DNA sequence: TATTGAATAAAATTGGGTAAATTTGACACTATAATGGGTTCGCTCGTTGTGGT
DNA sequence: ACCACAACGAGTTACCTCTCCAAGTGTCAAATTTACCCAATTTTATTCAATA
RNA sequence: UGGGAGAGGUA
């Protein structure tokens, strides 16, 4: 009721007799004659609690008039029976006995604490090797592990002077007798001496567990359990089965187990058993007591009866059927209920279709608080029959009780946030809820037995919540990005579409009307068509300077249908949103630019008139679709026949030998792929263009009104390859190995397959369908670690005051623009001001929320680089300001402080799962004798600057290819100068002169042979690996000289022009012969829902890429082997920096050359520790927002990039100390970063040096489970581990996060509940 | 007892009978389940699995699977398909011999059937001897392609060889995209047997195989007249060339009247005759509960029309007429047992 | 304020502390035995207090002075 | 609405009385996860501040 | 004229103990020869923890 | 130091529907309660008188 | 009382 944290320690003998209400000696569970605990047993009243409410066993003091007497006839205690849930026990064990967390929980803690293998520990418990103690002599050490041969032979030898022992007792032995800070005092000692990171990392975690034991205050001797607990019979009931058996429970047979052989154990203890009988009954008890705290851990688990292993407390702890997410996670929940959705399109945005009987059953002590209002009923019970028998008045009062009662509807998976709405109820007959059309896009529901469930929101405050929060017409934006979640699909757009759409010659063409309400009364008493081309007046309004609409009027040229739409579309719009063929894009763009101009309200009803009016004229349309719908195009058996001559072609040049079967399968599927998309054309220009026979002007061309082709064009339901589907080829099937097949599916679904056409479907088919099922599975898993992840983040300040930013940048990748500015900023908040002479000079002020104006006025001053305040460069410690995150997507506005944005994010991005003139930089070029500019860096990229100040275009030149334009003239369309050698790199020079092979001999490092392709006799290099005694010193050295033979000097250095060209590179030019500056001497020859997770998980490649750690000039250290050996040293300081890379990895940046700090030394594909750790956070928060931006575009998803911003900030929770500074924070440990940021301003603040750090990103797993909430991490995963660690750490849950305050039971630091969190911080601070 | 008793009352194999139709019945004795007792497990099987094996070409149905998690695992048996005495499933083909397709019938297992060619059951043919064409195509090695008519070694016995029973009910099957033919092959078998039953107009030809196949129906055991029809009883004279010389030539069909299914709904059996017609051996005297003069009978037949209707239809949704309701078109009996059991408590 | 609350979100400034602020009006008028100040149209507390909001007599310092200077007449 | 005892029937009677508040307290399976816990040689407890 | 600070019997309550009733767990009941056992593999992916050159 | 093996854990959300899961009876030492004895304390009434 | 398995199905 009042707690603030929870605290977690391991139990002491003491405390676990504190606990207990009476041992428990019998093992029986109760007796079957008579329905009677037995006493001293596992059901025992006397020690748990009487079985009746106030009423002794044998039946003495069975009123409430005795409140508590133990009844001398049966020693039970006349009280409640609640206590039987609540009352604990203990048995005492004869031998004590290891917990088998603390000893099979890796790392083992037990052996970690003695720094004794876990082997030699399990040989100590199971009697097989005894373990000296204490000896008075230098011979025998502490914990030295002796076998029974050296236990006797040192037993005949000293006798008295040790003491070695056997089993449990003597692990408990050897932790009473250790101590724990003289440990701590010689580990410290011992971790200078030592170099190596491994024996480092294993001293500091042994003094990480010995710090933190000590500090706790716990002993280590408690981890030998001596007292074992028994859980009450209450929460381990003895259910009974409607045979009159029983099905005893596990928890039952485990204790008596426990029981029995722990009294077996006491009885061969005080009748002087012999020692191996009395080792197997300690065994037997050790393996009992384990298989009770976790059967399946040690060895082979129990299982029962009926062949299935017994549930034990940790399998009750742990899992997705354990107790954290199936009964403290989530619940089940009273005031609810289950029904079949179907359609509600009379219904508006906030209503719902409640059947009677249902909301009769939810909202039923309502009813009865009416019914005793009104003075109808006496009673509860007359209210109760009068509610059973159903009155006139009852209907009454539950028309009077749901009136304003909104109720949450839920349809299961509830993905993202907008699964679950509120609504308010109507009243209808029948057995299933109505929804309305337009929210089951954001339910992703349909209509085909689709169920939902419903919940009535009880007190005022959830009332209130429900209407201002979770309404229906509340959220008509998307939380994921800004677009509306309230798009009309498929009949309102085949019905707008229908409408808009005009014709040529249809009916009453050419009139002049005097407006809309003249064109609804034409098309109504039919003297004219929907789609008649006719002149209405159109007065049409928009928003002035300030907030005043002006009206102006004119003569349009429209149609009917437009005229008529005109009627709904509100006040402030322009006639141009109406003025052209409306599909699903055009009206998705009305709501939206109804909503940026008028607002929420206009919008609802403007999306509900919208509905109406598509649901009526789809109606009145008629459109349907018939068998002579679908027209085959009448080319298709040419075609098909040219193709077959082709393949027959190629079949024969085969059996001629030409062609070889690769490239002629190769070209076989590229005849038929040519000969698909031929068809598909034809296809698609017959069914969009054949309507041309018309009137009134000439018999001309226009767009077919049939109703496949409308459906598919209005992007109502169908796309082109459906289409083509259905009436074109059926295309190119695929073997399920990942093959294409050589011939394809020729014929299509008007015209029907064959059975082996068929058959070839059905492998895509239902590999389809198995891949539906599995990605559901994983997304759902994604979701889960996402939320786990992001769970703890909650905007908790206004404003941070950092000057910190992301430089923003169109992604220009490929060939095109990816993303655009504006919607790549919308939102933000600028880090800084924009700084340019530019063609405006625009100073946006420091801290402004950039609306659509600010986007406007940066498009029109052509900007290309915006600098704002992300979420990962916030300066908040324990979440984030509103500033740094920005625009609230869901509202428009800026984010409230108290939102849960680690959820929303997690949402965002775990939702659409189930969908899963030239400028040159970073040169260094050289110019050879013709001007022919070839590159001899390596990232050197360029770009196209446009005559405005932006950048439109990007590649990266490859190290070697060709480019024949320089810099500052303007580029030519169509002009690609790009042209490259896609299949060898050069090793291209710099100086000019005459060529001398020096720093060589013949032989052992270069390998004589004319090259049998080109006739010349060049020499030739040969590699490393098989050279003789004298090529295991020296390195193949193109030395390049100039005309006369001695040695260039390079300006700016000293060095000698000297290049280790490399193994395996044939060099085809001789002696004497001229080269360039830039000409080259050897040419040596060259899913995305898993592709999410593993960006998240922070998987390291399966190929990584090795990068430059320290800048410098980089040299070799080791040579004769395959795994050879780097050395990069810089121009200033020293570094004994070697690396390990093997000869299968290609290397790209030679040792002649300085590199730089992070570029690639190895190519392939980047791990994001060594992007963190090399360039930063900022650099690994882009590489991270473009590469699962990627595969959301790739699928053709809009998630904003705030939201993997959250995500990765929760990632980079943590920061493993490289030096200390005056706080306790010692060496190489992972530390959360808010602690050593707040000890380094506390630090900084009085005056001391401060520790430095080196951020560590962790993956989402690895960060959900070090998260420093032991509650929070346990209920995520892994609750044997996280719970045995917490318990050894003796941690604390301060009940800071979403995920803790909803398994204790309490308001969440979050939305409603953040004002009586941060009200109960100051209460508790406050006094 | 033991052992029998606890595989037959409880192992993974031995499963509570769907009987909502016969249809139900039919494909729970025809399935194959890869699960089992040494068999698969369900949560660690991937997509090597769950895949249409090549070999499945008349022996394992390729679109009447489930769509759950049980996709690949559970499968149904093709029409003529049948084992070997090792257990290994084969299909029967028909012999060519010089180009004429013959009636010789032959159970090739599927390691046979890799050696040989054999000719598409779509291939035309002339006085049942050869092919029209010189180049039929035909399938090797798991592979398609086109073949000489002297090159074929046989040819398939049927068009219905590939699909199940289930999909082969689907009229115009071949203009069904597979996902669809899935769907409505596994929603057949969850149709519940109305009022009264109406033969489909638009059928395939197994209507009555499967309904006389089921064992729902009352065939005729031998051929004779019709002396006696009740709602509950059948009696019929045995013609004499079909009567054993020492019995007296009756046959008694009794029949089952409102008997609860598994599922909870109507099992009851109709007489389909009338007093005094002659009957054959193997005629169906009674029908079943979905079953109409021994055709299958799952549904009604419906007119309709393809228009949207003010968003009534929005999202794969109905709008239904009243004549519908009137008509009791779908009006079911659902049966349903309630035990009150008073047992023996200790007060 | 039935169908939406938007005029009163404008008025507050914040979804969280309309809820809190309009649960503490709507807790008075429905168990605190009150009367509303804007006409009820057969209406529940719930949507009164929020009409209230959206009207502009009902705030947090609003219902504070209001309390305290109910607190001073009944002390 | 769930596994609080002697919070959900305060909760019935203040429907049935006519006021719509709730006086929650600590979740029954809770507790039970404490006892389990305990039960496991681990002495987790709620803090009084 | 009265109510109450100090003082005092004095019996009830707390705490400790203690010898006699009384449970409580075990054991009796018994002798041709016998001397070492039955129980899961068609899951993947990843991660972390253990041992040789 | 780096590689090659064992063991844990995880795998969407609900929802449903079913079935299935031998006989007390007499004896012994110990330890356990139990009715009870008695000082220390302290709670409650009761006397003296002495301020008011 | 109302638990746990196994099987099947729906979105
Ligand atoms: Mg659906
Ligand atoms: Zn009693
Ligand atoms: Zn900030």
């Amino acid at each position: 009721e009042e707690f603030d944290a929870i605290k977690i320690a391991l139990a002491s003998p003491d405390m676990i007799r504190s606990w207990s209400f009476g041992e428990v000696k019998k093992p029986e569970t109760i007796n079957y004659r008579t329905f009677k605990p037995e006493r001293d047993g596992l059901f025992c009243a006397r020690i748990f609690g009487p079985v009746k409410d106030y009423e002794c066993l044998c039946g003495k003091y069975k009123r409430l008039k005795h409140r508590g007497v133990i009844c001398e006839k049966c020693g039970v205690e006349v009280t409640q029976t609640k206590v039987r849930r609540e009352r604990m026990g203990h048995i005492e064990l004869a031998s004590p006995t290891a917990h088998i967390w603390f000893l099979k929980s890796l790392p083992s803690r037990i052996g970690l604490l003695l720094d004794m293998p876990l082997r030699d520990i399990e040989r100590v418990l199971y009697f097989e090797s005894y373990v000296v103690i204490e000896g008075g002599m230098t011979n025998l050490e502490r914990q030295q592990i002796l076998t029974e041969e050296q236990y006797l032979d040192a037993l005949e030898e000293f006798g008295d002077e040790f003491d070695a022992k056997m089993g449990a007792e003597a692990i408990q032995a050897l932790l009473k007798s250790m101590d724990l800070e003289q440990e701590c005092e010689q580990l410290r000692e011992e971790l200078n001496e030592t170099n190596s990171e491994t024996k480092r990392k294993k001293l500091t975690k042994r003094i990480k567990l010995l710090e933190a034991f000590v500090q706790s205050g716990n002993k280590p001797e408690w981890m030998i359990l001596t007292v074992l607990p028994v859980l009450p019979p209450d929460l381990r009931p003895l259910v009974p089965l409607d045979g009159g058996r029983f099905a005893t429970s596990d928890l039952n047979d485990l204790y008596r187990r426990v029981i029995n052989r722990n009294n077996r154990l006491k009885r061969l203890l005080d009748l002087a058993a012999p020692d191996i009988i009395v080792r197997n009954e300690k065994r037997m008890l050790q393996e009992a007591v384990d298989a009770l705290l976790d059967n399946g851990r040690r060895g082979r688990a129990i299982t029962g009866s009926n062949k299935r292993p017994l549930k034990s407390l940790a399998d009750m702890i742990k899992g997705k059927q354990g107790r954290f997410r199936q009964n403290l996670l989530g619940k089940r929940v009273d005031y609810s209920g289950r029904s079949v959705i179907t359609v509600g399109p009379y219904l508006r945005l906030h209503q719902c279709g409640l059947p009677k009987k249902m909301a009769l059953e939810l909202f039923k002590p309502f009813i009865y608080g009416k019914l005793e209002l009104r003075g109808l009923a006496t009673t509860i019970k007359a209210a109760k029959k009068m509610v059973e028998r159903e009155e006139a008045v009852v209907w009454d009062i539950l028309d009077e009780v749901i009136r304003e009662h909104p109720v949450l509807l839920n349809r299961a998976p509830t993905l993202h946030r907008l699964g679950i709405q509120a609504f308010e109820p109507v009243l209808i007959e029948g057995k299933a809820i109505q929804l309305h059309p337009l929210v089951c896009a954001a339910y992703n529901a349909d209509f085909d037995g689709d169920q939902m469930a419903v919940h009535v929101p009880l007190t005022l405050e959830a009332q209130l919540e429900a209407r201002a929060l979770m309404m229906s017409t509340n959220n008509i934006l998307s939380p994921a990005n800004g677009e509306p979640i309230i798009v009309p699909s498929q009949d309102v757009v085949l019905g707008l579409y229908y409408m808009t759409r005009d014709c040529v010659n249809a009916k009453g063409e050419g009139m002049v009307l005097t407006g809309p309400k003249e064109a609804e009364r034409l098309y109504r008493s039919g003297l004219a068509s929907l789609h008649a081309r006719v002149k209405v007046r159109i007065t049409e309004y928009e928003k002035d300077a300030n907030g005043e609409l002006v009206a102006k009027t004119s003569l349009k040229d429209t149609t009917v249908g437009r005229a008529i739409l005109w009627m709904i579309v509100p006040k402030g719009l322009p006639y141009s949103i109406v003025n052209q063929a409306l599909g699903k894009k055009a009206i998705s763009k009305m709501l939206n630019t109804c909503y940026r101009i008028l607002g929420l309200k206009p919008t609802v009803i403007f999306a509900d008139q919208i509905m109406y009016t598509g649901f009526a004229y789809a109606a009145r349309s008629g459109a349907s679709v018939g068998i002579d719908d679908m027209v085959i195009p009448e080319k298709k058996h040419e075609i098909i026949s040219e193709a077959e001559a082709e393949v027959a072609e190629i079949q024969e040049q085969f059996q001629s030998g030409l062609v070889t079967a690769g490239e002629r399968y190769n070209k076989v599927i590229d005849i038929w792929a040519a000969a698909n998309d031929r068809v598909s054309k034809a296809m698609m220009d017959n069914l969009q263009t054949e309507t041309v026979i018309n009137r009134d002007g000439q018999e001309e061309k226009q767009v077919s009104f049939n109703s496949i082709y409308m459906m598919a064009d209005s992007g109502a339901r169908g796309s082109a390859a459906q289409i083509r589907q259905l009436a074109g080829m059926r295309g190119l099937m695929a073997k399920p190995d990942g093959s294409i097949i050589e011939t394809p599916i020729t014929a299509n679904f008007r015209e029907g397959l064959n059975v082996l056409q068929y058959f070839i479907s059905t492998h895509g088919a239902r590999k389809g369908l198995a891949d539906t099922a599995l990605k559901t599975a994983n997304s759902g898993y994604l979701t889960r670690r996402l939320v786990d992840v992001a769970q703890d983040l909650v905007v908790t300040e206004d404003d941070c005051g950092t000057h910190e930013g992301i430089m923003m940048t169109p992604v220009i990748e490929g060939g095109d623009v990816k993303e655009p500015l504006r919607d790549r900023v919308l939102g933000r908040v600028t880090a800084e001001d924009v700084l340019k002479p530019g063609t405006a000079d625009i100073l946006v002020p420091r801290n402004t929320l950039l609306h659509e104006q600010w986007c406007d006025l940066l498009e029109e001053n052509s900007v290309d680089a915006v600098k704002v305040r992300s979420v990962v460069s916030c300066d908040t410690d324990f979440g984030v300001c509103a500033h740094c995150y920005g625009r609230d997507l869901a509202r428009g506005h800026i984010i409230n402080k108290g939102e849960a944005i680690g959820v929303i994010a997690a949402q965002s991005i775990g939702e659409p799962g189930t969908q899963l003139s030239i400028k040159l930089s970073n040169v260094k070029s050289v110019v050879n004798s013709s001007g022919k500019l070839v590159i001899t860096s390596r990232n050197t990229e360029l770009k196209l600057i446009d005559e405005f100040g932006r950048t439109k275009e990007s590649y990266k030149v490859p190290y070697g290819a060709v480019l024949a334009k320089g810099d500052g003239e303007q580029v030519a369309g169509g002009e690609t100068v790009a042209n490259w050698d896609p299949h060898t790199m050069p090793v291209i020079t710099e100086v000019s002169g005459f060529v001398r092979f020096t720093d060589m001999i013949d032989g052992q490092t270069i390998t004589r042979q004319t090259d049998e392709l080109t006739g010349l006799s060049s020499l030739v290099v040969l590699d490393s690996a098989e050279r003789t005694a004298g090529g295991k010193d020296l390195r193949p050295a193109l030395k390049i000289v100039d005309a006369q033979g001695n040695d260039v000097l390079i300006p700016g250095t000293d060095m000698p022009a000297q290049y280790f060209l490399p193994g395996k590179a044939i060099v085809q030019l001789e002696d004497g012969v001229q080269i360039s500056s830039g000409d080259t001497l050897a040419r040596i020859p060259q899913g995305g829902l898993p592709r999410v997770a593993d960006l998240f998980e922070a998987r390291r490649p399966k190929e990584p890429a090795i990068l430059a750690e320290i800048s410098g000039i980089v040299s070799f250290g080791k040579e004769t082997k395959g795994k050879r050996r780097l050395v990069i040293t810089p121009v200033d300081g020293s570094d004994p920096y070697e690396e390990m890379i093997p000869k299968w990895r290609q290397l790209n940046v030679f040792e002649g050359e300085r590199v730089e700090r992070g570029d690639v030394i190895s190519d392939g594909p980047e791990a994001p520790h060594d992007i963190l750790r090399l360039r930063g956070v900022h650099a690994v928060t882009r590489y991270i927002v473009n590469e699962v931006q990627d595969v959301y575009r790739l699928q053709g998803v809009k998630i904003n990039d705030k939201h993997i911003e959250v995500i990765v900030r929760q990632m980079l929770r943590k920061a493993t100390i490289v030096n200390a500074g005056s706080s306790d924070f010692l060496e190489g440990e992972q530390v959360e970063y808010s602690r050593v940021k707040i000890a380094n301003r506390e630090l900084e603040a009085n005056g001391k040096v401060g520790a430095t750090y080196s951020r560590d990103l962790l993956g989402i797993t690895k960060a959900s489970l070090a998260t420093e909430s032991f509650i929070s991490a346990a209920s995520f995963q892994e609750t044997t581990r996280v719970l045995t660690e917490a318990a050894v750490a003796g941690k604390r849950d301060e009940l800071r996060g979403l995920k803790e305050n909803v398994i204790v039971g309490r308001l969440i630091p979050a939305g409603t509940g953040y004002a009586y969190h941060q009200d109960r911080m100051r209460r508790r601070a406050a006094g | 007892s033991a052992a029998v008793k606890e595989f037959f009352g409880s192992s993974q194999l031995s499963q509570f009978m769907d009987q909502n139709n016969p249809l139900s019945e039919i494909t729970h004795k025809r399935r194959i389940s890869a699960l089992g007792p040494g068999g698969l497990t369900r949560e660690r099987a991937g997509f090597e699995v769950r895949d249409v094996h090549p070999t499945h070409y008349g022996r394992v149905c390729p679109i009447e699977t489930p769509e759950g998690p049980n996709i690949g695992l559970i499968n149904s048996l093709s029409v003529y398909a049948q084992t070997n005495e090792y257990g290994f499933l084969e299909t029967p083909y028909r012999k060519v011999t010089d180009g004429v397709v013959t009636d010789e019938i032959h159970y090739l297992s599927a390691i046979e059937e890799g050696n040989y060619v054999i000719a598409q059951a779509n291939s035309n043919l002339d006085e049942e001897g050869h092919f029209v064409e010189d180049l039929v195509t035909c399938r090797s090695k798991g592979e398609s392609s086109l073949f000489s008519r002297d090159q074929v070694d046989y040819m398939d016995v049927s068009t219905q060889q590939v699909v199940s029973v289930g999909a082969s009910l689907i009229p115009f099957l071949e203009h069904d995209d597979a996902n669809r033919a899935l769907m409505g092959a596994n929603m057949q078998r969850q149709a519940v047997p109305t009022l009264r039953a109406d033969k489909p107009l638009v059928g395939t030809g197994m209507e009555r195989a499967v309904a006389v196949d089921s064992g729902v129906t009352a065939v005729a055991k031998r051929g004779g007249v019709v002396q006696y029809v009740d709602a509950s009883r059948i009696v019929i004279k045995v013609n004499e060339d079909e009567m054993y010389p020492g019995e007296a030539g009756i046959d008694i069909y009794n029949l089952t009247k409102y008997t609860r299914s598994n599922q909870n709904t109507c099992i009851n059996q109709m007489p389909c005759v009338s007093l005094g017609e002659p009957v054959e051996r193997g005629d169906v005297l009674a029908d079943g509960p979905s079953t109409d003069l021994g055709e299958l009978a799952l549904g009604q037949n419906m007119r309709v029309a393809f228009m949207p209707w003010n968003g009534y239809n929005f999202e794969d949704s109905i709008l239904v007429s009243e004549r519908v309701v009137q008509e009791d078109r779908f009006t079911t009996i659902h049966i349903q047992e309630l035990a009150c059991v008073s047992r023996d408590t200790k007060l | 304020a039935r169908v939406t609350v938007q005029d009163a979100v404008e008025k507050i400034g914040n979804r969280f502390d309309l809820v809190l602020v309009a649960a503490r009006r709507a807790r008075q008028m429905q168990v605190g035995g009150k009367d509303p100040l804007v006409p009820e149209e057969n209406d529940k507390t719930t949507v009164i207090a929020l009409r209230e909001i959206e009207e502009g007599l009902i705030n947090n310092q609003i219902l504070d002075v209001r309390e305290r200077q109910e607190q001073q007449e009944q002390e | 609405k769930s596994d609080d005892v002697n919070g959900r029937t305060k909760m019935y009677k203040n429907i049935v009385d006519g006021n719509h508040q709730m006086e929650p307290g600590m979740p029954e399976s809770f507790n039970v996860l404490l006892k389990e816990i305990r039960s496991l040689g681990i002495n987790i407890e709620l803090e009084d501040e």
